[PDB]
């Protein structure tokens, strides 16, 4: 099924 | 000197106001510019993706190299790409003769880490005359300054004739010392339409 | 003079944040202002507008005519209406009596072409009781003027009584000589609530 | 006094090109903020916002408190949640020392009902270990001043010791007097990386 | 008596067969008339959705304009509008000048609730030139007669030239006492064709 | 004469209700006709039938042949094949000894442009021993008539002998008129099972 | 008798024309009916309708209890439940009283198998207070005709209360000898609203 | 994930 | 649950072809 | 499962129409 | 005699390497072919799916007829047919005058059941002019011989003139025994292009 | 000679088309085998091989244990598990009695690596009776030659009986010294079917 | 010469399944070679492959240029670049010093045009330091025959030093005369690694 | 929601 | 369950471009 994810980790700035 | 004043302010607010820069930018992609996104470099991959189907975990990424071509400068609305080389192919709203070249970066007052070792440093501009072609045409090499503001403008290269472009090629060969990646916030072209 | 000319500095500014009128927009549609869609003319189909999820590309639509009351001016933000006449009909956030109203587009420095002939020319605002009214009170008629500042406002006419309107008309019955649309960036609304 | 003048309105606008603040956000989203929903307060929900497609009504709109920790501050780009105290719980994109915050709300200007009394008045703001952590430790006590600027910004308590977090909670006590619900425009988390 | 009573049930059921009336209804949808639905009145939006998707209830509708141009009148398939005023904007299959219109509704005996004050009351037919026009040419002005048959059609206003037109606007101005919503079953389009 | 014609009325209106013909069409879908669709001539692609799904229009198709054998005379249910030859395999809901044919068109007065000349002319019915016989029986040769009845039946040759039939094709050579395509609103087979 | 007998045809077709009964369907779903399809036997299952695409099989089709609240009765469009005895429960769209049922059958005449050993012939209805209520109060016990009429009206007992109901359950509990299956094309609940 | 919704309330007649 | 198979089988119908193999249900 | 519902959301908004039938919070 | 043998085995892989027979395939689907879906026989339902839906189950196929104009030909690579006669139509990549045929099995040798009693027997292949023409034109009739090699090739009929075709029936009137199916492999149309 | 070397070269190629080996293969899966996932060994997750789209990292590829029974054996194209021993469990398409299984892995001479250390060396084949049975029956223990032929053969233990299976789980003991993984191409199982 | 004849049968065979060559393809995708897609000259817009997903076909696209390092080489399977110009580069699965290339085409007599004017005609191949490298160090001037065998060798030049490649460039100067495309099928690099 | 179906039935051959 | 995701990949390939970040097993 469809499912997000959370990340727990900085983006790229 | 009161009405000189404010004379001078309005100046300042009207040109901010114009884009910060009161110039046509050809990349702008809501004024028709837009990424040639198979000849660009691969955007980088984060450790983690954003989303699984039927349990494999899917798109490893943040941001598109769209939001170079877009003017929200928040930390965080940059195109990363993988180390400190690469690439973006830009089809610019009308054929003209280049100018001038902007590039902003956030400036390390607005930075999470304290810094801003992912700006671009070394780059240059080619013009090429079909997105295809192997070999643009040199139009400028140039730095970005890390000490310097957050918004640099680069003269093009005067040519003897004049040759027009609508595709642009930024190369960048450095940057300020990030080893993952290279983050890039907004690139604009500035010009003579034909 | 120097605290005064951090006065007057400060003073722009504050200004300038405040939607640069310092005056509220009752067409804003964040604000509370809605498009009356079934009473609009055509709109021109442009198809600039890249739609993308997830960095993926997927179709170019045209501007809505709810882009006239958001805020975003970049470019290429504003509802093109097919030739040069059209109308628009915009239920306000309040009942209020109409005092002025803004017009906005780009500036001719920020425009590709060098021109901005796709701009408004010639318009007239109305004021409706209700949304199927069909004949309107006029408010003002007006030329946005392509010589003039990016953002122009127009007085609207006080009637010796006082009606109060929650739905307004901008009627645009010319442009600067773009044959095949017109472009609309922003409209806003101004007055006192009853 | 000329070319001080200059100097002067080019600090001011390269101040508020910086966020306004010239700091660190370290709640905004697009930098690596995010919202823990789970331990906000519930929404308010009203029916009147109506989206539909080719006219068929399709869902009922209301902002999710993510546009806190964004910066648009039109008016109604707000989270609205239930009644007159609440509380949000945000995820900031570093560990560090909290030493200041930020709260924005729109000018009464701006404000279509002529008031902003559903601004946030009493409030505090907690540092928490863990996301299942209720209380915390406090960082400070406040008021946003309705009759003061857009943008108050609060200094955390200073303690003996410098203890990290990578979450804080805000809790609002109380509103400006609007009965129904209370809006949060921006919220912003100012410190010193670990 | 007796063939000519065969002669009359057969002349009867005859007419019955060919749609009641024995004319083309130029607005029939499967033969060629469309709802142009970006100009009708917004559908009526019932208390509850029809699906959920992630949480948010979707689809708060009955019937889309279209069963108004289809043939099924079992109560229920009615196109139901907000209030007591709308409008429905219908392509013909062909340029037609109009000479007649048909409504029907439901009968007094089939309504679950006893009574058809959903049923429209008093308005009005326009032709338009194009589907954008604002102001569309009088056909004529009618009232649906709840005490009067299920069917009832109605003479277009007789015109000294003859202009053509292959879209109809249908206004209803009010009802029969319904305060939430006008329920329309079906609108016919009669004529002769250029 | 009074009972007698109540008795007269009802006895037409109950032949009415029963598929206006009183005897089973062993070619209806809804009781196990089935078009034997890999042997039916070419669709014509008039794409006028839409297609939508709550409320949301999404697209324009073309009927298949399958509603050749479905009860719905509308102007616009018929399958349109290619030009005005064509033929059409039909596999009965039973084994029977064939009587009789109908064929139903709309009437004129029901047709937008006055006639009907898409519709079939000249035709002839063959009976099939299996679904891969290319040479069948000839069970009649007939004329839909342009100036008679809408529903028109046909009478089968009874062969001397009785072979039964499950299968059956009707070949339209011609029809009366229209250049582009022939449209086929429905055909009956009717008999008596084995 | 010219007139009379005008007066009873039009007489005639206008009852014809309400549902054939001029009496409310509270059942009906199109006016709110709905199936509670947890309460209703097993259906028959037979692998023998296969819709394909392309020529891939897809699907097998067998029809829903819902028919049994839909108006076509064309053979075939029936509800199948398995075995000669079974239950159907059906939600009204009112509270009433109920006063008679009907139930259709299609006729021998239509039926391509030459009988209707599938219809129901001994019933029972009760009424239900609740959905999950067992056996509820019994509104009446019958039998369908299959020498009788096409449409059978049946009266609820005659009780010294009156009770109202907004769920009936339909219990077959014979057919007219179908080894494999009965078949349900419509039941109808008539009555008067609280 | 996808969810189909019951009504409980009479549509519109 | 049978709702969304219901108006997914009437997206489907004008498309398919349906063939009986043996008599339906009448 | 909201991130979800916003992305389409963004996918949806400007093709949808937005109707205010009362103030909303500002 | 060693040189000879090396080329003697040199010439056994160059044909070998060159799709087992040296001759353009012009029915191959990488090089233009492409299958008639519509007009082929419809594939064999398995008795199970391959996944459901709302608890409906879908897809009762194997393979589709596409598999007969690839080359892959291990077991299981084919298409199957319902029952022992059945039909493929072919769009060849160009416009050719037939020579010959091949059809391909898999060997006994490799048949998991022991036996290849699915295989076709007696065939024919037959060149249309269109797709929809009814009665092809016969280029010759064929059995495959179970006792024989995978690989079989026929010689077309040879004609007086020439007509070319782009279109080819294969008909299978019998198989080598299997009561369920038919599988086809490979159906290869070779000759010389117009 | 010269016949002779002509018969010789055919039959090594026929030998050759016939999956080189001219035996049924019971776990091929386009004949009917199939993998039991859940009872293989971990699969070797490299985030090496980036799967992309636009340029957009979308998800990382590795190979399912499928391949070990589909028939390319093209370098790369093998499952790869963690470790240097593991397990892997293979449905068969009949119930058999085994006689021989294949192992098949790349030569040397295509590895680009220049060695096949991650190739199989000791193993094993069971027969299971039921998926949930974890040890089974011993059918052999074997070792796969590095330094011989891409393909070997294997003949299972004859034993008094002979029970049939449809399972069997292939345990590798050991590989020929590669640290990180072990590569399967191909497992064959041969037998007579019961 | 009997045991001599088989041993030189067993050899060629052997040699013809070690991918005809017997050499490690170091560009072979399957082995560790990718694309460098951002760095190929554009596609040829055949729109000739067909997708299906359950039997189903969906829509025509064009191959990619990884096809160049796929081994399927049945006509049609081939990257088909813009014209008679092009390059690919090329990552291969190890740092070698290259000694070889292959190219490969269909032979003419599967052609169905009966010529292969789409194959390359000159081209060179170039060897990469790294992937921003624009020019490269020259491997070999080569012309691909069209009156030669279908997989063709070139030997590369070896330079008195040896420097590796990891990186490749193919540069196609020219074709055997189509104008529209050239069709590359496959290309290899063999050498020796580091 | 979607699901797949094991077949538990040889394939046609 | 990954039966879906392999016929999803099917569907992907072809349009997908591969990049090896290191040597895949062989
Ligand atoms: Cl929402
Ligand atoms: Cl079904
Ligand atoms: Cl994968
Ligand atoms: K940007
Ligand atoms: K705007
Ligand atoms: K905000
Ligand atoms: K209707
Ligand atoms: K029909
Ligand atoms: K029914
Ligand atoms: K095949
Ligand atoms: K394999
Ligand atoms: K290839």
């Amino acid at each position: 099924p469809f499912t997000r994810l959370r990340h727990n980790g900085p983006p790229p700035v | 000197t009161e009405a000189q004043a404010r004379a001078i302010v309005n100046s300042a607010l009207k040109l901010y106001s114009q884009d910060k820069t009161g110039m046509v930018d050809f990349a702008l992609e809501s004024g028709g510019g837009s990424i040639l996104s198979t000849r660009c470099s691969e955007t980088y991959e984060t450790k983690t993706a954003l989303m699984s189907l039927f349990g494999i975990p899917l798109w490893y990424f943040s941001q598109s190299p769209r939001v170079v071509i877009q003017p929200d400068i928040y930390p965080g609305n940059c195109w990363a790409f993988k180390g400190s080389q690469g690439y973006l192919v830009v089809r610019l709203s009308m054929m003209i003769h280049p100018a001038a070249f902007t590039l902003e970066h956030i400036p390390k007052t607005l930075s999470p880490t304290g810094n801003i070792s992912s700006a671009p440093k070394d780059f240059a501009v080619y013009g090429l005359e079909n997105e295809y072609q192997e070999e643009g045409q040199l139009l400028g090499q140039f730095t970005y300054d890390q000490d310097g503001e957050s918004l640099q403008m680069f003269q093009a290269l005067k040519r003897p004739d004049d040759t027009a472009f609508q595709i642009v090629e930024l190369r960048i060969f450095s940057n300020w010392g990030h080893p993952e990646y290279t983050c890039l916030y907004r690139f604009r072209v500035h010009g003579e339409p034909v």
